[PDB]
């Protein structure tokens, strides 16, 4: 038989953070593998794609 | 320091060396360092890049 009714109000501001993107990178095989080596470059070419 | 002939690195890549004839340290840097990108409009379109 009872009921509670608020009589006052308040304004509150909250924050929220969401990631949207990350960094972009590129990799070169001929430089990371067989750095400045013609024989190793030929071997890597023979290895496959 | 003395008793040194080669310059190592965290990635085991040579960067410095001592000349046995002039007794002075040198530096090693790969012939290719930067990145190169090429913009093309398509094979049918043209050949200028
Ligand atoms: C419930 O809501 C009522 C309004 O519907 C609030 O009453 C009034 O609230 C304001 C808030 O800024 C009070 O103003 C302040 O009053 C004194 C003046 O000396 C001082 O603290 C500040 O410079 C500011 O002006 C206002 O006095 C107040 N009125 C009464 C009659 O109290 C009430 O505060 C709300 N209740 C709660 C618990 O927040
Ligand atoms: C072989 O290695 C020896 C050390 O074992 C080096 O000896 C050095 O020889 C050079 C030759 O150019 C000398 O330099 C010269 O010194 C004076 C400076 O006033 C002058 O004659 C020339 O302008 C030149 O700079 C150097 O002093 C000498 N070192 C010594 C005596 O401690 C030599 O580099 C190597 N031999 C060659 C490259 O023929
Ligand atoms: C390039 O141009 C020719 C010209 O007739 C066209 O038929 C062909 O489909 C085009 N090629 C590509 C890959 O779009």
């Amino acid at each position: 038989n009872s009921i509670a009714i608020p009589t006052n109000f308040s304004i509150s501001v909250t924050t929220e953070v969401l990631p949207v993107s990350m960094t972009k990178t590129s990799v070169d095989c001929n430089m990371y593998i067989c750095g400045d080596s013609t024989e190793c470059s030929s071997l890597l070419l023979q290895y496959g794609s | 320091q003395p008793f040194q002939q080669f310059g190592r690195d965290s990635s085991d890549f040579t960067d410095s060396v001592k000349d046995p004839k002039t007794l002075e340290i040198l530096d090693i840097t790969p012939c290719s360092y930067g990145g190169v990108s090429v913009i093309t409009p398509g094979t049918n379109t043209s050949d200028a890049v």
